[PDB]
């Protein structure tokens, strides 16, 4: 339950996609920057907090930013 | 040391003539510059503190010139402090003198 | 005709919020289409990510 | 999984997170769900109340003991011959030989030795026997009850105070300068000169008398008749026996300076005389701000010409009056700093001038009230810097505090942290340096080439305040300059008597010791207000962290991207400077404890050679006054001072704990525990009991604030104990 | 203008058409408009409380009644201070509170006046009329008279402070040797 | 002469006395 | 004596200390042929220790209660009572070395700054040009004032990036 | 002193049976689920 926001200075270069290890990130069809793509969080439920998909980003300053918040099992990475 | 009562009614009174005849138009000035006190652009009592609420008893006064009995009272309180330094500081009899 | 700054000259960053505000850059490229920033600016010094080349727009890229 | 009433976020936790953070956070009701300012308001208004509440009960408690299990009325006869008690002990685990050796200052039982210099203060204020004692605790009791009753009270809709009443900032003002501080004192002057005064010169006066009582023989025709010189006619002569009528005296007033020859404290005609004119003071400090009669002054249009033409301020302190009356964390701070300051000045003044009767003639007393006080300070002015660091965060409005003083300090940041920087940097290159080349050369056996500096700036200062020993001859040293003739019929030959003898801590000569430990003590305050100062102002955002007040005042860290962002938060700036903070306290103690250690027993040379390289630090203070006690308990049986070798030990034990939170981070101990869930989970006979709370590590900054926790615990119990058992064994 | 106190320089533009005026302003004191009207009355106020205060302290002393520092010691330590050789029956508790109901009287008659007659009210203050006749160049003399008066009063006060002398009594001693006994030569002006 | 056993007595109920109103006070500010 | 300090060629107390040091290593010498290896560096050790110790006498440095020189770091009660070789002297030859091996270092950034590779000239350092530098570096007072009365030895805040409040 | 006995009677309430009960009771509200 982690809020993860995706900002206009984002310029589609799927590197928060791939980074991301439990699929939150996603890439959508956009029109504000040359690649034609950007990137969306729905599965934001699934956000461990790993910030792998903030440190990414190239884009200055950080397009793809995470606000660790309320913590639930999935949120925690509990396993027992 | 000569008289209290000489000392602290004459430094009295004068004090009362003193804010009333001579301080007066810059006291008011002053008072019309400041102004009530205000918390976030509104007066205490606009806020809701209804306490804060101007007394009554001094905004018309009978005064030609507008002194108040509080006015009265801060004046005669300032009188009175300095008609004490006086008696209490000619009461004394030490060599203060830096010479 | 091109709009904004010309390629390969050196440029002012003014975005706030950016690794080289208030430092000098020269331009890459700057894009046609419509994108919200086309100008691409490329600075010696790096920032703390070890890149160097960012996307500015047109009101906060001040030319010299 | 209810239990974080106030936090629906928490509630929700699966885990045991939820009971931890459930405690942490359940004083923060800015933070609390569904909270207005007029609750906020409120709740903090009842709080207050129960906070007093708590304070009298622990006053009424601390009389209660003294009076029911203390020996007041043997130690008003014999102040210097017995050993103040404090509580009895009952403890079902003690020896036979414990019992034996904690029957001390003449009790039945085992008691503890009261180190907190209650007695002094008791007994210079008028408490002669156990029955006034008593009867202190019980108006206490009562009072505290009554306290609770309208905290009580004020939180109910038909009592509950509107908001607008609480910014109301004038009037409060108005009311705690004259009533709280001025009529206060006043009261208190009353009682010094009713009661303080006629029982230290032997007349017993109480409820029962004190109406038939002239505490002047003139009584009050001088005071109206303007003649108040007749108030300080015949003082305490220099023969005066305390709680005696030898030499007595009937001046009520006096203004003597200096110390009481026999008590070596201050005169209590001078405190009665100090309280007048403090009250005198208050009162018309009082009258200043306007309330509801039409005159006085509005703070805000104060604040509003305070600009300065040129604009070096820029807009001055315009908008500060709703910036400090909106911000209850500008308040705080603001509190804080004032609070924590005096606290250092009231541990630095009732060394140099004892107040009470036979203090400083105890000395294990003073100790624990400097260290005490100066430990409190050091705390509070942490505190202070921590609430700063949380207005910025929190209640900081750029558009409001546009061009003021405040944004103006903002804006030039990096001067403020880099000059910080240069000054702690040069502190400690060269304090350092200083005392390790004194150090090396002393190693080598030439101990004549060290560097040592003489503190010629505090020398003359010293010299100026009539210390007519290094031969400066400057200000009250010179008795021919203006100052010295203003003041040689008033206060100045009992205050010259009293710098210019050694058998007090009035100014004490100071070397190059001195001047070695003063800046260390330079670099200690410098560095701690550099962490401070960066992590309030640093604090809504970086370069490394540019949205920093997005997140709040205290979060983990960014995550490792970026080369890793460890300790960004402001939290974590007010945390490490937690520790530079209890450096810094331990250096100032460790000086006063050894310069007053090496005075007390008339050996200052053993400080004055010892103290300009570390070595005799390490061995002439810490190994050599350590012997007694780390001997509490040994072999061959124990002594009273065995109470402090266990918390001696038990502090080292704490200290060293909380390095293990502080080491370690979460992420071994999450698969650590999570293995021990494996095997609880996975074993017969205890399959049949599980957990309601899934069991997860501490979180990361709640596992930094445990080892600080831990950490300071150690520090302040480690050096209570030393203290305790280095002073009390010797004296 | 008229003057530049140091020729071969460049004067703030600010200070043009005040009478008197030399362009002398190195800390920018004056960079305000009314900073520098404020700056304006109390030099002028100054330079004629300055002129007051020189003519006393010379004519108290060419005239044979003591020097300035010793007139206020014999009212304490006795009382009855000594005017033109007389003795007024008034201690210094009366005196302290005539002077403080009239000063404030005066100065608050005069603080409640218009800007420009804050400074030169010329009404019943001019009864001779001079202010007619281009005041100009009056003002101009009355401020450098005022600005020399200033020095005066300021060097009385440090001289006095230093040789311990008195304004004729350290003029005559400079006189009969400057040589070797100006300030030079007192162990307090010069830390030598 | 030491404090009898009624006074401790009596402090002791008006200790129990205070108690209550301070749980009143706890339970109001838990509210 | 500038504050209850009596001159060490006067304290007893510093020629007390001087005696004792010295009878240690006599002490120490009382053990090897006066011949040996030992012996000639035990002697050379007295000799280089009653040098030391009659050189600060001579000098006359300030003893304090205890027999050990004190220094002064105020010019003016430096300056009037013989004692400006404490502090103040080694002041400005520290100032004047320290600042000498900065604007060395500074004018070193500033020349390797405009190249091609100036994150290469940081760590494969250009020996002529730091020798040069650092010969130039020794008339710093005058090109740091002349820099400073010029106004190029500093940049204006509005060019320096700043964080974001 | 007086009441020799009482605190004998007075140390275990506080620190056994207070703590005891005053714990019990947190363990009890804090997983009360629905206060
Ligand atoms: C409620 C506040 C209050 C008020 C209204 C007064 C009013 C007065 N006081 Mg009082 N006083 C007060 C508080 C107050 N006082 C307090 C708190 C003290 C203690 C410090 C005194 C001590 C005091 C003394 C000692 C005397 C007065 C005197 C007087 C009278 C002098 C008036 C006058 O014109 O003198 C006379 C005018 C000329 C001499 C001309 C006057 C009616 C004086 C008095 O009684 O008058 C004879 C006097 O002797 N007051
Ligand atoms: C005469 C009127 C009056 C008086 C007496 C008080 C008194 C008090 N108010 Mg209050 N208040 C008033 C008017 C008044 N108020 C008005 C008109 C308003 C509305 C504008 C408020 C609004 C208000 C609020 C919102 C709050 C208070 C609070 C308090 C309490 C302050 C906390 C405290 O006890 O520390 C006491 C402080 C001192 C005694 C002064 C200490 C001086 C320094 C720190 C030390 C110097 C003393 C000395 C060196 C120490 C040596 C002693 C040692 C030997 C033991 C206090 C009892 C607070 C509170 O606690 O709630 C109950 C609080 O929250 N007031
Ligand atoms: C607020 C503290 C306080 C209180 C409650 C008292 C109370 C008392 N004093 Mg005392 N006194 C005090 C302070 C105080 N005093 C101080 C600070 C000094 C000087 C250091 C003295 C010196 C003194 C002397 C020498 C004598 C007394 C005496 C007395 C008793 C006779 C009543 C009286 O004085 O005549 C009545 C008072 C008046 C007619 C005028 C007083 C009104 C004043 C000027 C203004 C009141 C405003 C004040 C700020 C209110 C504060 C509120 C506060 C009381 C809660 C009385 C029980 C006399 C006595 O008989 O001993 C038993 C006695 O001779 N006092
Ligand atoms: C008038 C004093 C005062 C007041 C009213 C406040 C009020 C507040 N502070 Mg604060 N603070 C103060 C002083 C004060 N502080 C001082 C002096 C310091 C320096 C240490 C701090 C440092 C500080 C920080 C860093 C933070 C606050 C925070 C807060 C807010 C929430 C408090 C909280 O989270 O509760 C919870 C209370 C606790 C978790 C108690 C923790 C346990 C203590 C610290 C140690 C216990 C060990 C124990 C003593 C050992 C027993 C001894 C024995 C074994 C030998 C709150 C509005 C927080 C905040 O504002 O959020 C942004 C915040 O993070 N304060
Ligand atoms: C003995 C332990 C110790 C020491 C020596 C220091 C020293 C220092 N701390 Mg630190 N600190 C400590 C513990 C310590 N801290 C702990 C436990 C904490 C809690 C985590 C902190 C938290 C902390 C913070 C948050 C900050 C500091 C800062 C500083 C610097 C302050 C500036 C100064 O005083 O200049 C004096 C310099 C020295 C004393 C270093 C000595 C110089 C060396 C020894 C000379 C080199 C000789 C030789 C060539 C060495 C190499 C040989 C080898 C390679 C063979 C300073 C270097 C502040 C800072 O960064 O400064 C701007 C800073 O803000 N400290
Ligand atoms: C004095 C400081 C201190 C202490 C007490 C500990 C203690 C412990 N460490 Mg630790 N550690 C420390 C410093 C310390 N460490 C530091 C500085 C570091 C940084 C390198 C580490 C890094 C570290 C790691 C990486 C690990 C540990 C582990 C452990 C645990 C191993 C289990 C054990 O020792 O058996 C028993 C525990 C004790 C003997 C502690 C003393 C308790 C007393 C003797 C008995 C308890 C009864 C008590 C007195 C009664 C209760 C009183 C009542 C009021 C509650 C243990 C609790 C390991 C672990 O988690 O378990 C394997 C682990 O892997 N530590
Ligand atoms: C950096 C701090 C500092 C401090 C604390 C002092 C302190 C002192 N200096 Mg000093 N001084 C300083 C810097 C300092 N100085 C510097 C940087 C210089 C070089 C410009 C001097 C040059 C100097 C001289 C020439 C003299 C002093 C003297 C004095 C002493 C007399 C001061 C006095 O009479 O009232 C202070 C007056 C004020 C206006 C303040 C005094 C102890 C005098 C002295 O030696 O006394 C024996 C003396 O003549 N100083
Ligand atoms: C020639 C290079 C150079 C220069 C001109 C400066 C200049 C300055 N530094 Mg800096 N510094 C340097 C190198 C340099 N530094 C290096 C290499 C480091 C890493 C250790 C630092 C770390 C540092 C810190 C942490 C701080 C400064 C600060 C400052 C300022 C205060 C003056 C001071 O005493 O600093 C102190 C100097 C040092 C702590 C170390 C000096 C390093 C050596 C001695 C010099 C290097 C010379 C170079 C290697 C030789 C090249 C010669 C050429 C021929 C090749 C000042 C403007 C302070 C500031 O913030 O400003 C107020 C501050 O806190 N510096
Ligand atoms: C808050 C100050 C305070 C403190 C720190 C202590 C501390 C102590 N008391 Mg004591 N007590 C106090 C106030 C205090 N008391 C008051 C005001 C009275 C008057 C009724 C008493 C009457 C009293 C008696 C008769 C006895 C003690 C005893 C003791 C000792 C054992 C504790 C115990 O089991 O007794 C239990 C204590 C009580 C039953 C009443 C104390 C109630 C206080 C006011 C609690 C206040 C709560 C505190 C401020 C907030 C902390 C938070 C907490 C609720 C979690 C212990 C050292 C016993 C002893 O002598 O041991 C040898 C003993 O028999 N006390
Ligand atoms: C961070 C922050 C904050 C906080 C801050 C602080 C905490 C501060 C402080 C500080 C401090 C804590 C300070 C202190 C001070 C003091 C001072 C500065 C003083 C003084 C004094 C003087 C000057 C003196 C004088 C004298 C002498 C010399 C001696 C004799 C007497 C006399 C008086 C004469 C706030 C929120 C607010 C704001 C924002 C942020
Ligand atoms: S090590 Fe811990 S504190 Fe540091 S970046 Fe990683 S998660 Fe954050």
């Amino acid at each position: 339950s982690h809020t993860v926001k995706i900002y206009d200075t984002c310029i589609g270069c799927t590197q928060c996609v791939r980074a991301c290890p439990t699929d939150v990130l996603e890439m959508v069809p956009w029109d504000g920057c040359k690649a034609n793509q950007i990137a969306s969080a729905p599965r934001t439920e699934d956000c461990v907090g790993c910030k792998r998909c903030e440190s990414a980003c190239p884009t200055d300053f950080l397009s793809v930013r995470v606000y660790l918040g309320s913590e639930t099992t999935r949120s925690m990475g509990l396993a027992y | 040391l000569a008289d209290v009562n000489l000392v602290v009614g004459g430094c009295t009174v004068g004090a009362l003539a003193l804010g009333r005849f001579v301080f007066l138009p810059f006291h008011r000035a002053s008072l019309a510059k400041a102004g009530m006190p205000k918390q976030n652009g509104m007066t205490h009592l606009q806020a809701g503190d209804a306490r804060a609420e101007e007394a009554s008893f001094i905004l018309k006064t009978n005064d030609p010139a507008g002194f108040t009995v509080v006015d009265v009272m801060a004046w005669g309180a300032l009188g009175h402090a300095a008609a004490f330094y006086i008696l209490a500081t000619s009461s004394l009899g030490l060599d203060r003198n830096p010479f | 005709p091109d709009v904004g700054p010309k390629r390969g000259t050196q440029v002012r960053i003014l975005r706030p919020e950016s690794y080289w505000f208030r430092e000098t850059g020269k331009v890459v490229s700057v894009d046609q289409s419509g994108i919200r920033y086309p100008v691409v600016v490329r600075f010696e010094k790096v920032n703390y990510a070890g890149v160097s080349t960012n996307n500015y727009a047109l009101d906060e890229v001040v030319a010299a | 999984k209810l239990f974080p009433k106030f936090s629906q976020a928490l509630a929700q936790d699966p885990t045991t997170r939820r009971i931890w953070f459930g405690i942490a956070t359940a004083h923060d009701f800015e933070s609390h769900d569904g909270m207005t300012e007029e609750r906020l308001y409120q709740k903090i208004f009842a709080s207050h109340f129960g906070q007093l509440a708590i304070i009298f009960l622990w006053t009424s408690g601390n009389l209660f003991h003294v009076a029911w299990q203390g020996n007041f009325e043997q130690w008003v006869q014999d102040p210097l011959h017995i050993r103040p008690i404090a509580h009895a002990i009952w403890d079902p685990h003690f020896g036979q030989p414990a019992v034996e050796a904690f029957t001390r200052g003449g009790a039945s039982g085992p008691v503890n030795i009261s180190t907190s210099g209650v007695y002094q203060w008791w007994y210079t204020i008028g408490l002669r026997t156990n029955q006034e004692l008593y009867t202190g605790s019980i108006f206490l009791l009562v009072l505290a009850a009554l306290f609770l009753f309208a905290g009580w009270l004020h939180l109910q809709p038909a009592f509950q105070p509107a908001l607008s009443w609480f910014k109301n900032a004038e009037s409060r003002l108005n009311h705690h300068l004259a009533g709280l501080f001025g009529v206060s004192s006043l009261a208190w002057t009353g009682h010094l000169v009713h009661v303080a005064i006629p029982e230290s010169r032997g007349q017993h006066v109480g409820w029962d008398n004190f109406l038939t009582v002239l505490p002047h023989p003139a009584g009050l025709t001088p005071f109206f008749t303007g003649n108040w010189a007749a108030y300080a006619e015949n003082p305490d002569s220099a023969s005066h026996v305390f709680n005696t009528a030898q030499g007595s005296g009937t001046a009520i007033l006096t203004f003597l300076g200096g110390f009481h020859p026999q008590t070596q404290s201050l005169w209590l005609t001078d405190m009665a005389h100090h309280h007048l004119a403090i009250a005198v003071i208050f009162i018309l400090a009082g009258h200043m701000y306007r309330t509801i009669f039409g005159i006085g002054h509005s703070m805000r249009e104060i604040l509003e010409a305070q600009t300065p033409p040129s604009g070096s301020l820029g807009a001055g302190h315009k908008g500060l009056y709703d910036t400090v009356n909106n911000s209850l964390h500008f308040q705080l701070g603001l509190a804080l700093a004032s609070v924590g300051t005096i606290s250092s000045l009231v541990a630095q003044h009732m060394y140099s001038l004892p107040p009470y009767a036979f203090l400083a003639q105890d000395f294990t007393t003073q100790a624990a009230l400097y260290t005490h006080h100066q430990y409190i300070a050091g705390f509070i002015m942490c505190g202070a810097f921590a609430h700063g660091a949380i207005f910025f965060v929190r209640d900081y409005d750029p558009a409001q505090n546009r061009g003021n003083v405040l944004a103006r300090i903002l804006d030039h940041k990096e001067a403020l942290i880099s000059h910080l920087s240069w000054a702690s940097l040069f502190l400690g290159f060269h304090t350092l340096g200083l005392y390790v080349h004194n150090d090396v050369v002393q190693a080598f056996g030439t101990p004549e080439k060290q560097i040592l500096i003489e503190p010629v700036f505090a020398q003359w200062i010293q010299a100026a305040h009539g210390k007519t020993a290094y031969g400066f001859d400057f200000l009250l040293s010179s008795a021919t300059s203006a100052p010295s003739l203003a003041g040689q019929a008033l206060w100045l030959p009992g205050w010259l008597q009293g710098i210019n003898s050694d058998a007090n801590s009035l100014f004490l000569t100071i070397g190059p010791g001195d001047f070695l430990v003063h800046h260390a003590i330079a670099l200690g305050l410098h560095t701690t207000t550099l962490i401070l100062v960066k992590g309030a102002l640093d604090a809504r955002g970086s370069k490394l962290m540019p949205d920093k007040k997005d997140f709040g005042y205290s979060f983990p860290c960014d995550g490792p991207g970026r080369g890793g962002t460890c300790d960004i938060s402001a939290w974590d700036a007010f945390y490490l400077a937690v520790f530079w903070m209890l450096n810094t306290i331990g250096w100032v103690t460790f000086y006063w404890h050894w310069k007053h250690l090496g005075i007390w027993q008339g050996n200052v040379n053993q400080f004055n050679e010892s103290s300009t390289y570390l070595m005799g630090w390490l061995r002439d203070y810490l190994w050599l006054n350590s012997s007694q006690l780390i001997n509490g308990y040994n072999p061959f049986g124990m002594n009273s001072l065995s109470v402090w070798a266990w918390m001696f030990l038990f502090g080292h034990l704490i200290y060293a704990t909380g390095f293990m939170f502080l080491i370690s981070w979460r992420g071994y101990w999450q698969e650590l525990i999570e293995t021990l869930a494996w095997a609880h989970e996975r074993t017969p006979l205890a399959n049949l009991v599980r957990w309601r709370d899934k069991p997860v590590a501490l979180s990361i900054v709640q596992a930094r604030l445990v080892g600080l926790t831990h950490f300071s615990v150690g520090y302040v119990l480690t050096y209570a104990a030393f203290l305790i058992a280095s002073t009390s064994g010797k004296f | 203008k008229a003057g530049n106190w140091l020729p071969g320089s460049e004067t703030p533009a600010y200070l043009e058409n005040l009478p008197a005026s030399y362009g002398f302003d190195p800390l920018g004191l004056a960079a305000e408009p009314a900073s520098l009207a404020r700056f304006r009355e109390s030099e002028v106020f100054h330079g004629r409380w300055a002129m007051l205060g020189a003519a006393g302290v010379l004519g108290v002393e060419v005239l044979g009644y003591g020097n300035w520092y010793d007139a206020p010691l014999p009212l304490v330590q006795g009382g009855q201070a000594t005017y033109f050789g007389a003795s007024v029956p008034f201690d210094l508790g009366t005196l302290a509170a005539i002077e403080f109901a009239a000063m404030a009287g005066a100065e608050s008659f005069r603080g409640a006046a218009e800007p420009e007659k804050r400074v030169y009210p010329g009404g019943a203050f001019d009864p001779m009329g001079m202010s007619k006749g281009n005041s100009k160049e009056l003002k101009t003399k009355e401020i450098k008279n005022g600005r020399l008066a200033m020095l005066a009063c300021l060097g009385f006060a440090a001289q006095h402070a230093a040789t311990g002398a008195s304004p004729l009594e350290a003029l005559a001693s400079h006189l009969a040797n400057p040589m070797a006994v100006n300030f030079a030569t007192n162990g307090v002006s010069l830390p030598l | 002469m030491p404090i009898a056993d009624y006074q401790v007595f009596t402090a002791l109920f008006l200790a129990l006395a205070t108690g209550i109103f301070a749980v009143r006070l706890g339970v109001a500010l838990y509210k | 004596d500038v504050a209850g300090l009596t001159p060490c060629s006067e304290s007893k107390a510093f020629a007390k200390r001087k005696k004792n040091e010295v009878k240690a290593l006599n002490k120490r010498l009382k053990n090897y042929e006066a011949d040996s290896a030992p012996a000639l560096a035990l002697k050379a050790t007295i000799a280089r220790t009653e040098a030391r110790f009659d050189k600060y006498a001579k000098q006359g440095l300030l003893c304090g209660t205890d027999g050990l020189p004190h220094l002064i770091a105020d010019p003016g009660l430096a300056l009037r009572y013989g004692h400006a070789g404490d502090v103040f002297i080694p002041t400005i030859g520290f100032i004047y070395f320290a600042g000498w091996l900065g604007y060395a270092g500074s004018k070193y950034l500033q020349a390797v700054a405009a190249t091609a590779k100036p994150i290469e000239k940081e760590i494969i350092i250009d020996v002529p040009l730091a020798w040069k530098l650092l010969w130039e570096g020794f008339g710093w007072p005058l090109r740091a004032f002349a820099e400073y009365k010029n106004g190029s030895l500093m940049e204006d805040d509005a060019k320096i990036t700043v964080s974001p409040r | 002193m007086s009441a020799q006995f009482l605190p004998s009677i007075l140390v275990p309430l506080v620190g056994l049976v207070f703590p005891a009960v005053a714990m019990a009771s947190m363990f009890l509200y804090i997983e009360k689920e629905e206060i």
